[PDB]
């Protein structure tokens, strides 16, 4: 990723307000919810019908938490994010089998959540420096695969 | 296709954008602009600056043909008959940037409408934008 | 839209195809996952070496449906429900990943007819495999 | 992804054989056929009408051989692109005002014109290195802009 010393600053002072658990639940079943193709890869997380049967199934906000838990402790690697997601980019290129266009996709839904939980908060500057963090967790996430 | 359901919310989130619609196009555009800098080239003869006249205006201009296609939501192709030639005889906007302002829109409108923007709303507007992106570049060839 | 130029266009230069529809599939399909492994993604079950029976038989699947949208051509839409219902209600394929076999098969073609890969048939193709494409994910959502 | 050293040696060996006068023409050309929006850069080239009138345009195929020549000079740092498109990439931002994803689409054209020209030798392996040439290179031209 290519931040400023001022845009990684904004990234770090926003996120330290964030509730992760919170916001992983939420960004996770957003994702189900606005493309539900995504989810293909939940056919054991049981009832995800409707917009409440995804935003509430209690396996989507556990997982949410344990995906933005992730993120979160990513962002404090800015400058080797390769390094710091490879072990999960194999996982989930061998094992899961999910096309990385996944990550891209929950990336702008999770600036979507920002912006809706911070409001004018989340300012046009915030949202640049946050669209270079979300596409590069989402191309470290995408380069072990093969 | 926007069943009845995501029509309701589209009506719904607009009409609560109300008198607003001018000033989150501009801000849509600015959102733009800065997370998408490849956009700009698109807009030369503009003052791209905070604030600037033209970007005030230009964002009056697409809020406003947002509002004509929630006004004919089931007869875009038709409404918006004029504006699509225009993007695709003249402007020729390369199709891959709608999606950016329309997730720029997205971002504004999230900004904007704490209670109204909920995940069914947040769905039924984005394919809203995708449909208005569609027919806009639909005579592109 | 497809005009009837491109309608004239895709009927000669499929028709062109002939026999080696199944083969051309399979190539497009090799190609696509060597030029873009992520595509592989959607086919953990299968053998994708070179060769593969199963990718054969998928190439010749791919290869079918083509034929039957040639001969639709004035009626996608209908002529590919089914298929269209199972792209977007189990297979679930990202919507990003058409214009990457799309491009495979463009190749292909290029490279299988030499006389009848003119300008005007590759944009008449092109076209062609992106209004099938869309009409395979016209149910997403 | 890079190139191996096999599909480095894969690109150049075939790009030996390549006529960069009547490709670059070629190339631009069904750029301006296939995606006809792309012809907004090129009002002052005259006729463009037709497929015909396009791909016989003088100017087009003046200009196809212009594009491609800087494309085969950058063939020959495969380990800096960025470095070597560095001052056209300002250039088509700055002044020509190109946005860049007219050079992924160029790429994609190149790569069916490659294909044209060489039948079975552009095999799917000696496809997949081209790929990743173009997409490097259209990066390469992108990363300039601002
Ligand atoms: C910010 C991006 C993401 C991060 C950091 C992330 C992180 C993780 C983590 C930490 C796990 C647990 C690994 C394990 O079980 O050993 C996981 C599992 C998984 N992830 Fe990802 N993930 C991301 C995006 C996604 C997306 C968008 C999808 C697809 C829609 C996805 C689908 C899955 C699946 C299916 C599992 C396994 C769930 C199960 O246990 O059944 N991930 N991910
Ligand atoms: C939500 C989708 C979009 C809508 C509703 C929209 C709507 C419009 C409208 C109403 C105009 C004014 C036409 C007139 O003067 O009568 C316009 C002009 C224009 N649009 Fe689009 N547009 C959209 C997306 C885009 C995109 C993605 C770009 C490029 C990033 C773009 C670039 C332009 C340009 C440069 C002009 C001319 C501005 C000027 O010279 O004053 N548009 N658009
Ligand atoms: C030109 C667009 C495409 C056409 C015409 C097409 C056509 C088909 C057809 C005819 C089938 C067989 C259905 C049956 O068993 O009756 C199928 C299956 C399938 N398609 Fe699509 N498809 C297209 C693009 C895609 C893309 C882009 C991918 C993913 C990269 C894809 C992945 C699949 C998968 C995984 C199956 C299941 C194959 C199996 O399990 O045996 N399709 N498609
Ligand atoms: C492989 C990618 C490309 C390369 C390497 C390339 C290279 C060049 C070069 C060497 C010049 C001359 C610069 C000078 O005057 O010093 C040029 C000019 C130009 N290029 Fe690019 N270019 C590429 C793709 C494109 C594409 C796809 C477009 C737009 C569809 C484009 C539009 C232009 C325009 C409009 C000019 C100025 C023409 C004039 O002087 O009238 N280029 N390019
Ligand atoms: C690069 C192009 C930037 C100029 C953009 C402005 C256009 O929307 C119109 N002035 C006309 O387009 P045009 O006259 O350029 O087709
Ligand atoms: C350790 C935890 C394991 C659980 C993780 C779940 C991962 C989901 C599997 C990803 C699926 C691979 C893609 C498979 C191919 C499909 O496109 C179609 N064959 C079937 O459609 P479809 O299956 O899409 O309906
Ligand atoms: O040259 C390179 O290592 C990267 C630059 O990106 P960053 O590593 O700086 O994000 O190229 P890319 O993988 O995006 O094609």
């Amino acid at each position: 990723v290519h931040l400023t010393p001022e845009e990684k600053s904004a990234v770090t002072a926003l996120w330290g307000k964030v509730n992760v658990d919170e916001v992983g639940g939420e960004a996770l079943g957003r994702l189900l919810v606005v493309y539900p193709w995504t989810q293909r890869f939940f056919e054991s997380f049981g009832d995800l019908s409707t917009p409440d049967a995804v935003m509430g199934n209690p396996k989507v906000k556990a997982h949410g938490k344990k995906v933005l838990g992730a993120f979160s402790d990513g962002l404090a690697h800015l400058d080797n994010l390769k390094g710091t997601f490879a072990t999960l980019s194999e996982l989930h290129c061998d094992k899961l089998h999910v096309d990385p266009e996944n990550f891209r996709l929950l990336g702008n839904v999770l600036v979507c959540v920002l912006a809706h939980h911070f409001g004018k908060e989340f300012t046009p500057p915030v949202q640049a420096a946050y669209q270079k963090v979300v596409a590069g967790v989402a191309n470290a996430l995408a380069h072990k695969y093969h | 296709v926007l069943s009845p359901a995501d029509k309701t919310n589209v009506k719904a989130a607009w009409g609560k954008v109300g008198a607003h619609a001018g000033e989150y196009g501009a801000e849509a555009l600015e959102r733009m602009f800065l997370s998408f800098p490849t956009t700009k080239t698109y807009f030369p003869h503009f003052d791209l600056s905070h604030g600037s006249a033209q970007v005030k205006g230009h964002g009056k201009k697409v809020a406003d043909a947002l509002t004509n296609a929630v006004a004919h939501v089931d007869d875009m192709p038709n409404a918006l008959s004029a504006l699509s030639d225009l993007h695709a005889h003249k402007l020729r906007v390369d199709p891959v940037n709608f999606k950016l302002l329309s997730h720029c829109l997205l971002v504004t409108l999230a900004a904007h409408l704490p209670a109204e923007f909920t995940p069914a709303v947040h769905a039924s507007l984005d394919k809203f934008l995708a449909s208005v992106s569609t027919v806009l570049t639909s005579k592109y060839r």
